[PDB]
């Protein structure tokens, strides 16, 4: 019966933020007790909107969507930081990437907070945990 | 091409950004 989910890690690439869904669960339908999946924010939406429009649902309230990270001012600065080569000094590259991570990690606090949240109270609700819908968003594609 | 790599810190260490 028991069902926890948590986001232990995630990328963000050009055009796309991917998360690291990890589950451990004793529910007979899974094909393992412990496992992994990978989720762009778009997957989230889904789920989310499946939510909403099934109306076997009514009456119960869906956990707020996460919002979409925004990383596109931060993405780039990193272009740039690649790029720019030309007479920055290697003091001036360090401190420019020391300034960047710390610009990244605070947007990736915030977005896997919101993320994690949202499946976590899914996965609390006695009615939602056992969403079809959710059950391919953690295991599919193993 | 140019990613960010972001891992959570399992307690207590601290989370982590890679640029990539």
């Amino acid at each position: 019966s028991s069902l926890q989910v948590e986001i232990s890690d995630a990328v963000s690439e050009r055009d796309k933020v991917k998360f690291t869904v990890q589950t451990k669960s004793c529910l007979p339908h899974f094909a393992q007790t412990e496992f992994s999946v990978v989720r762009q924010h778009e997957e989230f939406i889904w789920l989310h909107d499946a939510y909403v429009e099934n109306e076997e649902y009514a009456g119960l309230i869906i956990p707020p969507a996460p919002p979409r990270p925004d990383f596109e001012a931060s993405r780039e600065k990193l272009q740039k930081l690649g790029e720019g080569d030309s007479s920055v000094t290697r003091e001036e590259f360090a401190k420019m990437k020391q300034e960047l991570e710390a610009e990244y990690l605070a947007i990736f606090k915030k977005t896997v907070a919101m993320h994690e949240v949202f499946l976590q109270r899914l996965a609390a609700h006695p009615t939602l945990r056992r969403d079809h819908n959710f059950f391919v968003f953690l295991e599919y594609g193993q | 091409g140019p990613a960010v790599q972001f891992f959570k810190g399992k307690n207590g260490s601290a989370d982590q950004v890679i640029l990539v």
